[PDB]
Formats: C-alpha cells, structure tokens, sequence
C-alpha cells in the first residue's frame, strides 16, 4: 500500500533525518549508505541525561554504587546517534528507554489486566442452587447477586461481624461483569453489569459468538491490580472463587458454609473456570494465568482490534504488537531472564511502520495474484498448499529484504538480525494465513521466510534464534504427540517455542490473521473475546500499540498504586 | 453387649458431657412442628418436604449389598433436600459446646452430617431427619435460648461479652428477651417471620453453670480435672509414640 | 504372620487362612495384575473426537477453531477403527494388546501390551500410544490432508503440548499425568473417588476394596510399608478393604436398621475387648476405664474397619455422600473418647476428616466427596485408610450431588467398569 | 513476667475502655463479662467512614456498583463496638483495617524484600575464570566486578551498543552486596559492598556463622521491587544470573558470549544458587521464591531479631509475628485464596501482647521448674521427653486459657477459636522449644496445647482448623518418607501444613525458639542470616512487628512505585 | 531416640517433603523425580 509505504518513509525521516535530543541528526537522505559518528555518548539523549543524574544522586544518597554509564566497557552508550521510535500507525515519537516495560506503565498495566482476569460460568452455580437448595434463580436474584458480588470482589465483607476490608481507593480497578448467549436473559440483567454482545459486536460477529457459546452465562472477573502485583497469576481464579462463594451465601440466604457451597467452589475453581493460561512444567514452574501459559489464540482474543476493525492486516498487526511486547519484553525478557532484557527485540515489530509496510505490500500481492483472497471473506480463501506458501512467503521476504536494502535507515533501525527475522517472517506468516484462513499455513510461511532470509544474507538472528526455526517447517504439520498442534492452541510452552525471543508475538499474529482474513469473531475462545470487550478496563485492548505510546509519553494511568497509604 | 462410657471426668462438666453424648437430656420446653419449621427457614410451615431427587422406591437403586443392609432414613427414602440446623453457644456457661453437640448428633441420630467450629455447630441431614434432631436440641437442656442461638449465618457471639440481660450478642438480632421470655421472630438466616416464636424463660446464670459442658476457671476449672487431663496425656503419648513406631 | 479369612460383599467366605503378607501389592499376583492393567489401559471417546472434528471445539473449555471443520463418521466405523488401532498399539501379533468398542461405537477401551509398560518408566505410554494410534487411524481412514493434520491431531490430543496434559482431548485412563503427583510414589493415589465408584458400578464394598488396593499400592510405592510398617499396612488393607473375617460386613448388618456412628463404635470396642486386642489398663476415680492395646497394629486395623463400617452405616442411612467427612472425624474422635486409645492412623484419619469436612462444605476449594483422592492436598495425609471410605460414600449417594459419578466419570465407568477384576476386586484378590 | 502482664492489661484498656473513633467505649472494666451493643454500624470507625465515602464516589464515577456496607446480610459491620489493636511490644495503636496487607505498605514490602532476594556463590565463578581463561581473581578484580554489577543489576548495559535501560529512579532499591567467611578477603573488598559479619553479629554468632560457611564468598542480590511486582518470585534467580553474567563478561574482558560464560550461568542459576524457597506441586503450582516454598527455618533466618536481641522469647515472638503475617495474610489469605482474607487470624499473634503474656509466663515457669532451662545457653537445656512436653505444654495452655477466662476482653479480642488456638499453641510450642533446644519437641508441645484446648472448651478452631492438628502429634517424630522432617526444614509445603491458617507462623516461631534458646546464630541457613543483616533493605527485618505498625500509620515508604512515569 | 528421629530421617531424605525431591539428601538414582518431566513419557529422557 502506497499509504503505508509513505508512513514508513516518514518514520525513517523522523528517526534519522531530524535531530532528537542533541544527536545532531538534522537532514540527510533515508536511502544513503553513510553516517557520521560524533561519539557524543549518552548525554545526547534527554532521557539518558535524566537517568544519569538520578543514578549519581541515588548512588551518593544510598551509599552503594548504582547506574553509571562509564561502567560500560570501552565506551558509554551512544557512540552513534541515539534516535527515537515512532509507534507504528501513530505519530507518537518515543524515547527508546520509555519503551522498556519497567519504564512503561501501559505495558505493565496490559499484563496486569490479563494476569488479574478469569472467566467463571454461572449456569453450574445456578443449577447447584436449584438442585440442592430448591432455590429459584431469576433476573432479580442474579441482579442482587451481582451487586453483592461487586461489593465483595474488591475485598469486602457480606457475612461475618468485625471484618477488616481492602480500602476501596486501592482496589478501584476490580469489578465483575457478566455476558450471556441468552438474549432474553441479557435484557433482564441490570445494564451496569452486562457486557452486551449485541451492542459491542457487529451483527455477524455477535451471531458467531452466540452460536459458539449457546445460551450460557459467564462472569468476567478482574481482581485488584494491587493484589495481582503482590502475589501472582495463580491467585486470580482463587480470589474470584472466594468472593463468588461469599456472594452466593449472602445473596441466596444459604448456610454460611454448607455442603452445597463446596459445589459452588468446585464449579468456580475448576468445572466452570476459564483461565487465561494453564500451568507450566518444573523447569519453568509457574501456576495458571502466567504469560507462558497464554496460548496464541487466547492473546488474539484478548486483543480487541478484531471487534472494532474490518481490516484483516490491521487486526493481525495489533496482535503482533501486543504479543511481541508481552511475550518478549515481560515474559522472555523478564520472567524468563531479566536485566536490560528485550525492549528492542519487540519494538521492531510495533515501531517505524516497517512490519506494516511489508504486510500491506503482501495484502496487495495476494489480492492481485489470488483473486482478492486477502480481503475479508470465507469464499475468497485459497486452499493451503506448499505451492501457495512458497509463492507468498518468498515474495513477502524478498520484498522485505529489498526494503531493508534500499533503505539503510531501516536496516540500521532493525540492527539485530533477530529483529529483521521477526519482521520478515511475521509479514510472511500473516500473509499466508490471510490468504488461506489456515493458521498452520501461516506457520509454514513464517519458517520459509527464515530459510530465504538465511540464504540471502548469510546470517539470520542471534546465536540461539532458529532452534524453532530449523525444527519449524517439519513440526508445522506433524501429528506426533509433542509436535502436532494448530497454531491457535500453540503458545509459549509449545516445546520448540519455550525459550527464544522474536517468535511468540509473530505466532499470535499468525493465529489472529487466519481468522481476521475470514472476518471471524474470534481466534480460539469466544469467552475471552467477550470478556475483554469492555471499555471499563484500564488498558485499551483495541489499540495495544497506541497504548504503548501513551505509556511512553507518561499519559497512561495504571491501577495498583499505593500513594494513599504512603508518606507524602 | 458393650455399654458406652462416653467421656471421662467426675465433675458436673463430666456428667453434662455424658448426658449430651448419650442423649439423656432433660426436656425443658416445647416447640411446635410449625414453629420449628419457621425458624429453620427451609420451607413454609406445614408444607410438603421439597425433594432433591426422586424417592428411592420410584427410581430404584443400584445392586449394592450395603444399600440392601442399611435402611434408608425416612428423609433419604423420600429424596428430601439435605438442609441444616446450626447453633452458636456462649462460652459463658452455655449448656452446649460445639463438639458435644456434634457427638450428640453422631451418637443418637442416623444419617447425619455434624460439623464443629468454635463459633457454630451444624447438623446437615435429609430435611425431615434434620428436623427431628433440631427439635431435640431446641426442646432440651442442650439449648439455653439466651446463651445460645440458632444461626445459619453471621454466627458471631460465642466469645463476646454478654448483654447485661444475660443474652449472647446476635449481630442480626434474631431472638431477644421480651416479657421475661426469649422470642425468636426471624429465621436462622435472619429473614423476619410472620410469627413470634416463644422459646420460654432462659436459665439463671446459676443453673447454666451447673448444666454447662464447658470448663471455666471461675466455675469448674479444667486445671483441676486430673482425670480428663490424664485422658489427653494418654492419647497424646500414644499418638506420638505410635507415629514413630506402632508397637 | 497374621492369617485372615476373606469374605465378599455379601458376607460369603472366599478364601480361608490367608497370610496377610500374601496380600502385599509386591507379592499378590492379582493386585499386580490390577496395577498392570490400570497402567496399560485408557479410554477413548470416539464420539468426542467426532464432535471436536466437526465443530472445531478442541483444546479446552470455551475453545473453538472456526473454519476448519472435518466431518468424519468415527462412531459408524468404530469396529474398523478399533481394528486399525489394535494393529498400531500392539508390539507383536498375538500379544496382550486389546482394543474393545464400547457403548455402540462411542468409546474404545485400549489396553496397551504389557511390553510397553515393561519398556517404560511409568504408564503414560498407554495414553501416548493410544492417542497416536487413534490419530494415525483417523488420518489414514479418512484421508486427512497434511494441511489439516493439526486439526485431526488436536481433536484427539487436545492442547498438548502447549498444556502439560491432553486438555480438551479425548483420551484418558484412571490415573492422571505423573507431574500432578504431590509426592514420590503417588501416581496410584491420584484416582478420583468418582472414578472408583463408577468402575465398581456403585457397589459400596467393592468401591472401598478397589480403592484400598490402589491406596495401599500407593503407600507401598511411597516406601510407607517397609519393615514393621508392612504388617501395619496389610492388616489395615485386610480388615478395612477386604472384609477380613467378615467383620466389616457383620458390623454393617448389626447396625444396618437403627445404627449410628455411636453404635458402630460400640460394635468395634465390644469386639476388640472380646478378641483380646485391647484391655482395661486403669479405672479412673469416676469409673471411666482407660484402655491399652495388646497389639497396636491390630487395634489400628479395628479402627480402620470401624471407620469404614461407620461410613457404610451413616452414608448408607442418608443415601448421602457428604456424610463421609463427618463419619471419619466423629467415628475416630468418639472412639478415642470412649477408650482412651488412639483413633485410626493415630489421629491421621480424624485429621484428614477435619480438613475434608471443611473442604467439602466451604468456599475455599475441594468439592463434593467424589472429587477427592489419595493425591489430593486435602485427603492424602492418612496412609490409605480414609479414601476407601470416600469411594464407598460416593457409591451410596442416591442423588444429592452436583458432581455426580456420571458427570466426572461416565467415560471411565463405561470403559473400565466392563473389566471384571476392577468391578469385583475382592474376588480378584481372593482368586475367585 | 510482670512487665508483660501489665502491658497486656494496658492493651485491653486501650482496646476496650478508651473510646476509639465514635465507638463510645469510654470507661469500664477489663475483667467484666458484659457489654452494651450500640448498633452504631461502620460509621463509628474513622477508617470505615473514609472507605464508605471512597466506595460511594468511585461507584458513581465508574458506573458499576462497588464498596457498600449495606450489602452485608442482615446488618452492616459494627453492631458491636469496633475497637483497635496495639502492636505487641509497642505503643502503636492501629486501625483494624490498616493491618490488611492490601492496605499496608510495610507488609507488602516485607514480602517484596524476600521475593526479590537470592544468594549466589562467587567461588565457583572465580574457579571458572581461573580454569578456563587462566584469569587471576584478586580483591581489585572483585571490586571492579562489584562496581560493574551494581551498575548492571538494576537493568543497565555494560556491553552492547544502543541499549535501553531501566530508569534508575524506578529501581533504586536494587543492589548487590557480598559477604564472606574469609576474614582476609573481607578486609580487602571495598566496604560499600560488604556485609561485615564481624560488625553485624556478636563475636559468638559471627564465629558460628563463619565456621558454618567456611571461607566461602556469597552475593546477596536484591532485584527491583518494581520487577518483582510485575512478575513473580521465580524471576529473582534468573534476573540475578543474567546480570552476574554480563558483569563477569565486562569486568574480566571475556568474549561477550563463550563456552566459559555458560559455566557462570549454570553456577549462578543452579550450582551456587540459594533460593528463599523451592517450587511447589501442581495443585498449588508456583516456581521458587514464593511463600509456600519458604521453610520455617528460612523465615527464622531472614528475620534479624536473633542478631540484635539476647532474649530467646523476644526473638521467637518476632518470628511468630513476621510468620503469621506473611504465611496467613499474604500466602494463605491471598496467594492460596483471596478476598477479605485473614488479617485478624494473623494479628492475633502480633497484637495486644496476649501471646507475649503467655510466652513470658512460660519462660518463668520453665526457669523455676527446670533450673533456668529457658535462659540463653546450651548446657542448661533439658532433653526432650514426653514428660517434659506434657508438663510445659499443659501448664502453658492452662495459664493461657485462664487468662482468656479472667479477662473477657482478651476472649473478645481473640473472638475466633482459631486465633486462640494459634496463641495458646505458639506459647506452648515456643516454651517447649525454649526448654529443650529441640524444635520438634516444640511441635509436640504445639499439638498437645490444641488437645488440651479442645477438651477444656469443647471447641477448637474453624471447621478445617485441626487437620494438621489431629495428624500433628503422630507426625512429629515419624520417620516415614512424607511424614518425617525437623521443624527447621518444614514449611508451607509440608503436606499436613499446606492448607490452613493459624499454624505456619507458629511453626516458624517454634523453629526459631529452639535456636534462640541456645543463643544460636541461625535456625537453618547462615547464608540467609547474613544476607538480611543489612540496614539498606527497605524493611526493618530486626523489628517486623513494629514495621507492621509503621505501615498501619502510613509511615512506611515502599519501593517500586511508578509515580515518576505516571500522569501527575 | 524418637526425639532425634527427625534428624536421622532427614540426614537421608533431606528436605522431603517440604521439597518435591530429596533436596540435600543422600539417596539418588540415574533418573529424576516424575514431576520434572516436561512431557508425557519423558522420564527416561531425563538423564544428564
Ligand atoms: C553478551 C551477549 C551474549 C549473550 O548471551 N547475550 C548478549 C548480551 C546482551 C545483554 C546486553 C546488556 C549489556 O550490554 O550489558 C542483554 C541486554 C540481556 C541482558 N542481560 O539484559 C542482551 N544482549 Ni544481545 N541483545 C540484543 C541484540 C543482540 C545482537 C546485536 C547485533 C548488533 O549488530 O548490534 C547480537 C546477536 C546477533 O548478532 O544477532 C547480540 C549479542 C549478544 N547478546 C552478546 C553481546 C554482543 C556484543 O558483544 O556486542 N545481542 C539484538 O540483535 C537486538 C536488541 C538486543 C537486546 C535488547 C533489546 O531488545 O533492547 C539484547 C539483550
Ligand atoms: C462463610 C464462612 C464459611 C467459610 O468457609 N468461611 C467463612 C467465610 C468468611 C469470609 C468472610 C467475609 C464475609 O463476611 O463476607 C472470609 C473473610 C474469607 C474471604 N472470603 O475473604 C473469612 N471467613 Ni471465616 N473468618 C474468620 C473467623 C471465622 C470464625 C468466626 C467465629 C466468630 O465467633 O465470629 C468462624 C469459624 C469458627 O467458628 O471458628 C468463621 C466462619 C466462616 N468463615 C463462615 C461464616 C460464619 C458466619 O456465618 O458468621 N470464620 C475467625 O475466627 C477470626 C477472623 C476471621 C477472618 C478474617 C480475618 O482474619 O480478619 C475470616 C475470613
Ligand atoms: C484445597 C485446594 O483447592 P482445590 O481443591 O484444588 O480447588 C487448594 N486450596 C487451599 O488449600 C486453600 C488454602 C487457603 C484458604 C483456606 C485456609 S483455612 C488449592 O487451591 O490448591
């Protein structure tokens, strides 16, 4: 697309040909092959200057050494110009350091919003009440329950005398809404508690969700961020169940602790629970609701772009961005390692419009070659074959490589081979998935991209990068026990994927792409799709990339801060 | 035939505990069927028992030598819901203590699900079986209507100082002294009744002291009951030793 | 070297003068066979795979992959499937592989040959080879193109290997995955009570017996039956699980009409006195008699027997599973009060029952009795003497539960309940 | 002790005879058995009033129901007077609600300080350098290494060009110190980095510690609170290792990534790592450094009271307090459940001096009856026997019970049976451990207390309280595989202990008591003892109970806030 | 002595069952504990 290409060139112009801080990069040509290295060091960058000053001040105050760029071997950072990033699809121009998750409240809040969320069916609980107690469940009793629940969930008492409670000002982000595939029920629940499927989704998307879940009713529970940050992911479903239990006791005048209550527990904690992700094996031991457990389809469903956009590529790209940030910066870059971590490995996939350029080129290529296959639809899709993948993936990768070659700015932007590989393979995979409506065909294209990349440049990514790459093509359509899996159900714990940056976000985009090409309401789980179709949540799941930008410019307010109970 | 000895101890606390366990309890008051149903709060007084499953005679039962040997209760036969009666008992010499209420249930009633907590004791059973158990607890010396209360929720009070009128605190005020008698005008989960249930006069502090299954240093001191302390020590020594080597 | 007579669930003598050491999971051919058969067997829901294939609903709760429907008539072709599956599962023609079509083609029993168990570290080969065989059969029989292979595969395997288990899959045995073990040697303890009651067709004594076999095999594997602890555990297994000398059944019978936890205590204590297992050590000033055991492991076995007989009586009376948690607690609590002797497992049955009561009547976890097992955090603590009672309780329920045997265990019941050594475990152990 | 008994009385006076908020509780007797219930509801209390107002305003602003005390069944909280708590051993009078961990920054920071900490040996890494690269390690090279590490550990670059870094002002709580049993080496390392064993401990304790660890050198690593809160405990050792690795590369001019580097990784991640706790099984799945994995011995060693006190009882009581808070309020009451949780289950063991009274009485009883056995010493200790335990535990419990009976205020304070059980058993157990120097004798005492309690009152704790109790006595001296364990090595994952409130903190106290009676330098791990002998840590580990008080009155400043990068 | 039984036991078993394994104990085979398995049928693959 000409418009995306123009945006890409503008991003290169801004990054490399207008001065940032005092980097002296005013003027020049985004196609030129040369650069003047001024050896300014870190001070050329406004953020680094602030950091240096804080570091020295804190060191002196606390009495033990701290941040000191002169501790870098040989020379301090910024012997070449330190340049900004534009958040893709936006005019937000960010300090590099402001995109580190530690430094970015929007990124932290995105994870918190996922971590602190679970989904619990209501039907089993209602059946328990009817069967064991002979209670009648009506819209009225549900409304009373939901009001009770909205008091109880943030951490407040409904039954016992002399209870202490969480401070409401600390847990303001906690609430429960319900959603239902039963249109009649939906109309009779107090609107304050309802995620209205018919209002939030197109008529065709609503119809798919309703057909998938039938006439079932579900709670979308978001526990306090402050709690989530004190504890862990595995807390979430436990917290939800406790307060669901108390709310049932209170709202339905049960015995405050009888046999029927245990059925409610079991339902809430197991039989009718939907977690964001499942537990992880011993080497990387973690309970549910951690990033490792979050399947690529689950992430695709959390992200809300599919709901508000008719552009298949855009939907996929938002998922890529959200995925690269979560999976690489927070998951791999912190949970699974730490330190400086992997900001730029991820930013490559959501900044400067480079990925978008490659992807939009592909959409045009596909539409020209395959009779409008990349357009939203189900009849227009092409059957996944090796031939189709070879065609689309090769062409995508050649085009991406050539762009890096014609624009030394782009190559210097994506200075790591890994970054370029993620970008090239993400566009290839997304393109193959868009064309075929087959997520694994997307995976094939991803892997093929890597193979083309490697032969073209005589290099690929970092030392370890292509473990999953080389196992990649062969495991796409394997049906062996620990090899076979649709990409929609794959995730960070899929064996080949368990370790390495620059992939997991791409695979999420590929999962989404197979479905957004088709205009599907969801990628793998309608329950998650509806759960997050809720503007009350702190993080805007419909525009993840933009949200990262808002965080970079310190305009995002997270939940969970403790200033109320802190010295001023 | 083996005759149970129930519990050690020669003090009044001993005699009371043995009375509670054996069900050899003095009837002190009456409660009508309908009044009892009312306070229990599980169905309208006088109404049929709702069911959770069809009667045994209607649905049939799997081939089981145990089902064949063990007679279902009337409540089990009819497929009644499992419902409950729950009580709080003051530590200030309420006749009942939680464990002894549970022992009373387990020893004297068929098909019961007793549970003991510090602040509450419950019996879950098939509705009609449960009622017979609630009736006994309610009419006998086991319950004092001032120092105890039937409470299905918000049970707080057992450990709280008494009101000046000798009534144990109820957050939800389900029962209180009116005209020298205890009136219960709400169900056990504090839904107001269309009736005032007369539970009769409370025990004097003196009488409760003589009837209580609780030890207290200002009444019948546990410290002084060498026989029950010996019981504890014996069980303790056995459990410890046998967990090392059962021999 | 104790000898016991073994009696069935109707009080009929099965075997006289059985040395208890012959009842050891490590010695008894029938128990070993039960264990081997449990390890090597899995159920497959052909109906489930067929549904997942057509709808895309695979991989876990809520999951559905749109636009990837495969319409394969698995149920209508179950015999041919079973035959192909057998060919893949077997190691050698004529080995002990068995594959049976269950419930009109909806389900399969797959018994992997024992060679796979011999060659394996554990039992998961039955699942993995079973799933692999079914996956291969489907792909071949229905002509799945390679670009659809992932969809066919996950219809069987669910979310594995993103998940550690076959979440939202259609292959499972009576055991769980090794990694769910809380402890070392715990795999045979990780069997839902509902499963046990399903497999024994709600026969309460048989439920308790099958459960005792797994539990004690567990204890043995945990190294909890070494030296003096061997006699200890086998006495319990015999007296509680295998109706030794007909005592459990006799006690039930005499308490069946009007008996309570209280009267069952009287039955146990009466016998212990008669049989010389206990004597009065001292009479207290009040006339209360403090007992001592003449044989500590034997006293423990009487308490174990009593705990079960009490379960049969109390849960039996109420036709209500939930009564089991209080039965275990109060049988043992009141027994100690009655005698001044330790209750079963020296407080550990009562211990389990305290937490089990709470976790079967509260907000915090657990559930109805049917969800518990010897590997469960709540009910693991006793050395095999609690969970058999729970399986009995679940068997006896006449329909109070939300989490019925069917809801959790229908497939397992249909498939494993057909196997006679499982359905009739006392007869199995007694060689009948 | 007369001073403790008097201090208990004063706590009862403050709580019940002096007015608090508007509760009208002026005047009266602490020994009287009656109370007037004014049915004032929540408004009588100043915190509740503030919570009510915040709840109403937030509900209105966000447009979904929230905190509302009128949702409590029957009647709102405070039908009887709402009365305060005094932190034991202090004059800090706290609002009940201010001791909820959510509402209390000191409690959150205590957990943060532990979660974010690990200990990594240096010897193995030095051997690697010497063997594989033929490098000489000297005090000078270590000093340079530690300066590098203190730059890198918070999340700063030492090797690559164009790196983004954590903002120093967000991660000012992160640092690395060393300690060593090699006195000569200690004298040669720059003092800014050293935990000085000879300065921080008494001569006797320093000698025990040095004899234990020999001439080994260890890094005490505390990663950023902000990171710990974003991720989990399993992050900690990974983060440590990453930056240790980078620092070695930089400080010793290694190849930036060679085979020898992997050896450093293995040593830091595994061979020379000491975690606060280990991983947990599937049902409660969690990685290392979570509360469940934290042995009672470990907690005893983190708490620093043993280092600054010579009163065995005081030392044990501090551990009880820290333990009930962490294990019950955060771990059991949040991680393993959630909602309103278990504040007062825990406060019972660190407020109002009730536990202290019973314990100090016990010390006097022991000293009188066992020839000063409870005084600090080793050869004054009595051999653990059933007789000794029966004597001490029975006496302890009888006295504690009589106190509750003679002071209706105390009974009403510890209104829950479980609370009283913890108190009585803690005193009994600590008492038994103090006399014998045998922690498992402490456990026997704990269980016997429960046994006496139950028979005395015909009640014990909550429905599920005495699962471990009834298994308790028999498992104390079992040597069966999953039964036998010294209390020092026991923890929240010991099977009987894995579920229920009101125990774990007591068991920590008992473990400490066995050692504090002896004047021992540590309970189970000298590495943890020295690691936390460090005043730079935000949380004052020497005085956990007081610290909780400081948090209650909003005087504790936590790490990890994000106000720098949040809208103002 | 039974009061020292815990010490003798853990000399052998280490921190089990606080830990999932015999951490700091003195009994080991070639294999690892089952729960260390990444996948199904992996125990025999878990040999250093
Ligand atoms: C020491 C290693 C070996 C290793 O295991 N990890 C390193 C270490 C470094 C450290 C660097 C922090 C620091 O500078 O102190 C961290 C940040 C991980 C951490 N500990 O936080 C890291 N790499 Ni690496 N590392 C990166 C990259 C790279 C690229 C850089 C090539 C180039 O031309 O600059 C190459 C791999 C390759 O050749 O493909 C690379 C190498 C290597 N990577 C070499 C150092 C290379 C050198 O001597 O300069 N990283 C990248 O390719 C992109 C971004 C990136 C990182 C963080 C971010 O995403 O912002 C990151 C992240
Ligand atoms: C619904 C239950 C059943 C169950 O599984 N847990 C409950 C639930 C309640 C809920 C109460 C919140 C609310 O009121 O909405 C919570 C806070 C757990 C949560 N969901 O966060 C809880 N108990 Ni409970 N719960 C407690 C206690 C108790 C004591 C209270 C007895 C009394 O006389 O007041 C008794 C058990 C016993 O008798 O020993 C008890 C019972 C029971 N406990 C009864 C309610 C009893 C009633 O109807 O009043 N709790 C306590 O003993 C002390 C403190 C305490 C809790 C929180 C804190 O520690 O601050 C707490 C904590
Ligand atoms: C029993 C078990 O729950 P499940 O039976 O697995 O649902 C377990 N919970 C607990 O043990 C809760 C402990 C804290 C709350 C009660 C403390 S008294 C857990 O969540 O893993």
């Amino acid at each position: 697309a000409a418009d995306i290409f123009a945006k890409f060139k503008k991003s290169m112009e801004v990054k490399f040909t207008q001065e940032y801080g005092s980097n002296k990069q005013a003027g020049g040509d985004i196609t030129g092959k040369t650069e003047k290295f001024l050896r300014l060091g870190p001070e050329q960058d406004a953020r680094k200057q602030e950091m240096i000053k804080a570091g020295k001040e804190i060191a002196e105050k606390r009495g033990i050494a701290f941040y000191n760029p002169m501790m870098h071997m040989g020379a301090p950072l910024g012997q070449r110009a330190i340049t900004p990033y534009t958040i893709s699809g936006t005019d937000i121009v960010a300090e590099p350091d402001d995109l580190h998750y530690v430094n970015n409240a929007a990124m932290q809040q995105m994870w918190d919003d996922i971590r602190r969320t679970c989904i619990v069916g209501l039907d089993m609980a209602h059946e328990t009440l009817e069967k064991r107690l002979g209670k009648e469940v009506t819209p009225e009793t549900i409304n009373h329950y939901l009001e009770t629940l909205n008091h109880a969930m943030p951490g407040a008492a409904v039954v016992q005398e002399m209870m202490v409670e969480t401070h409401p000002a600390l847990v303001d982000d906690c609430y429960v809404k319900i959603f239902t595939g039963d249109d009649e029920l939906a109309d009779e629940i107090d609107k304050q508690y309802v995620i209205n499927v018919n209002k939030m989704f197109s008529e065709e998307q609503a119809a798919q969700i309703k057909a998938s879940i039938g006439k079932t009713t579900w709670q979308a529970i978001h526990i306090p961020t402050i709690v989530s940050r004190t504890t862990d992911g595995a807390q979430t479903s436990r917290w939800a169940a406790m307060q669901i239990g108390m709310s049932f006791i209170s709202a339905y005048a049960m015995c405050a602790g009888e046999a029927a209550v245990a059925d409610l527990s079991f339902a809430a904690k197991h039989a009718a629970l939907v977690s964001m992700g499942e537990m992880l094996p011993a080497r990387r031991a973690r309970g549910p609701n951690e990033p490792g457990g979050l399947s690529f389809g689950h992430l695709s469903d959390i992200v809300q772009t599919s709901r508000v956009s008719k552009d298949p590529a855009k939907i996929a790209l938002e998922v890529v961005g959200a995925g690269c940030m979560l999976y690489d910066q927070i998951w791999l870059g912190s949970y699974m390692s730490g330190g400086v971590g992997f900001t730029q490995y991820a930013t490559a996939a959501y900044t400067d419009d480079i990925l978008d350029n490659n992807t939009y080129y592909d959409v045009d290529y596909i539409n020209d070659k395959y009779n409008g296959a990349a357009n939203l639809g189900t009849d227009n899709k092409v059957k996944a074959t090796l031939d189709v993948v070879k065609d689309i993936a090769t062409e995508s990768t050649l085009y991406g490589i050539e762009t890096y070659e014609k624009f030394p700015t782009a190559l210097e932007d994506h200075f790591g081979g890994s970054q370029r590989a993620t970008v090239l393979a993400a566009a290839s995979g997304v393109a193959c998935a868009l064309a075929t409506g087959n997520a694994n065909a997307g995976l094939s294209g991803w892997y093929l991209s890597m193979y083309v990349h490697k032969e073209a440049w005589g290099r690929l990514g970092f030392f370890g990068f292509d473990l999953q790459d080389q196992c990649g093509a062969t495991n796409v359509l394997s049906y062996q026990g620990d090899e076979g899996l649709p990409d929609e159900l794959r995730g960070p714990n899929y064996p080949n994927y368990a370790m390495n940056v620059g992939h997991q976000g791409g695979y999420a985009g590929i999962a989404q792409a197979a479905h957004s090409g088709r205009g599907d309401a969801f990628t793998v789980n309608p329950l998650l799709k509806v759960c997050f179709a809720d503007e009350l949540m702190p993080f805007n799941f419909a525009e993840p990339r933009r949200e990262f930008g808002r965080g970079a410019i310190r305009e995002f307010m997270p939940a969970g801060e403790r200033s109320l109970v802190i010295p001023a | 035939a083996y005759e149970a000895q129930y519990y050690p101890g020669a003090t009044s606390v001993g005699a009371n505990r043995r009375k509670h366990m054996s069900g050899k309890l003095e009837k002190l008051r009456e409660i009508s069927d309908e009044d009892l149903t009312a306070v229990l709060g599980h169905r309208a007084p006088g109404s049929d028992y709702p069911s959770t499953h069809p009667p045994l005679a209607e649905m049939g039962e799997p081939a089981c030598s145990i089902r064949e040997a063990v007679a279902a209760t009337p409540g089990a036969a009819a497929g009644d819901r499992v419902r409950y009666v729950q009580f709080a008992d003051s530590m200030y010499n309420a006749p009942a203590t939680p464990y002894f209420r549970s022992y009373f249930a387990a020893i004297n009633f068929r098909g019961v699900d007793p549970g003991t907590l510090s602040g509450r004791q419950i019996v879950e059973a098939r509705e009609r079986d449960m009622e017979q158990c609630a009736k006994v607890q309610m009419e006998t010396e086991m319950t004092d209507p001032a120092l105890a209360g039937m409470r299905g929720a918000t049970v707080h009070g057992h450990s709280v100082r008494l009101q000046e009128d000798g009534v144990m605190f109820d957050m939800l005020d389900r029962r209180r002294l009116e005209g020298g008698v205890i009136i219960m005008d709400k169900d056990q989960v504090a839904i107001p009744l269309d009736r005032k249930v007369n539970l009769g006069k409370p025990m004097s502090s003196e009488e409760a002291a003589k009837r209580t299954t609780i030890y207290r240093v200002d009444n019948v001191a546990f410290r002084d009951d060498a026989e029950v302390i010996e019981w504890v020590h014996r069980v303790f020594d056995q459990r410890t030793s046998y967990g090392f080597q059962p021999k | 070297s104790d000898t016991v007579d073994i009696y069935d669930d109707r009080g009929k003598l099965l075997e006289s003068n059985v040395d208890i050491m012959s009842l050891a999971p490590t010695r008894n051919a029938a128990i070993k066979k039960i264990i081997l058969d449990t390890k090597r067997s899995v159920a497959v829901s052909l109906a489930g795979i067929q549904g997942a294939l057509a709808s895309g609903k695979m991989g876990g709760k809520g999951r559905q992959i749109l636009g990837r429907g495969l319409n394969y008539d698995l149920v209508g072709n179950a015999d041919a499937i079973a035959e192909n599956v057998k060919n893949l599962v077997q190691v050698d023609e004529g080995d002990d592989t068995s594959v049976k079509v269950i419930k009109g083609g909806k389900s399969l029993l797959i018994q992997a040959p024992s060679s796979r168990i011999a060659a394996g570290a554990d039992y998961m080969s039955a699942t993995t080879v079973g799933a692999a065989a079914v996956t291969q059969t489907i792909i071949d029989m229905f002509g799945t193109d390679m670009y659809d292979a992932p969809i066919a595969k996950s219809a069987v395997w669910g979310s594995y290997p993103q998940t550690m288990d076959l979440m939202g899959g259609n292959v499972q045995g009576v055991l769980s995955i090794p990694q769910n073990n809380e402890g070392l040697g715990f795999s045979l303890r990780n069997i839902m009570a509902n499963h046990i009651a399903a497999i024994t067709s709600r026969g309460a004594m048989n439920a308790a017996a099958l459960s005792s076999i797994y539990e004690q095999s567990g204890i043995f594997e945990m190294g909890g039956a070494v030296g003096m602890f061997e006699r200890h555990q086998l006495l319990g297994l015999a007296c509680q699980g295998l109706n030794a000398n007909n005592v459990v059944y006799d006690i039930v019978k005499e308490n069946g009409k009007d008996g309570t936890i209280g009267t069952v205590i009287e039955s146990i204590v009466g016998r212990a006195v008669e049989d010389g297992v206990i004597s009065v050590d001292k009479t207290a000033p009040s006339g209360y008699k403090f007992y001592k055991a003449n044989d500590v492991p034997m006293w423990n076995a009487y308490a174990a027997a009593g705990t079960l007989a009490a379960t049969f009586v109390n849960c039996g009376a109420g036709r209500a599973a939930q009564n089991v948690s209080s039965t275990l607690l109060y049988f043992n609590d009141i027994l100690e009060k009655e005698t001044g002797l330790p209750g079963c497992d020296y407080g550990k049955v009562q211990g389990v029952a305290v937490g089990f009561s709470f976790f079967s009547h509260s907000i915090y976890g657990g559930g109805g009795p049917g969800v518990f097992n010897g590997n469960h955090v709540v009910t693991r603590h006793s050395r095999g003497f609690a969970i058999p009672c729970v399986c009995a309780a679940v068997a006896l329920d006449a329909g109070t539960q939300m989490f019925t045997i069917e809801s959790t265990s229908g497939l397992i019941g249909d498939v494993f309940g057909s196997i006679e050594e499982f359905r009739q475990p006392i007869k199995a152990v007694a060689g009948a």
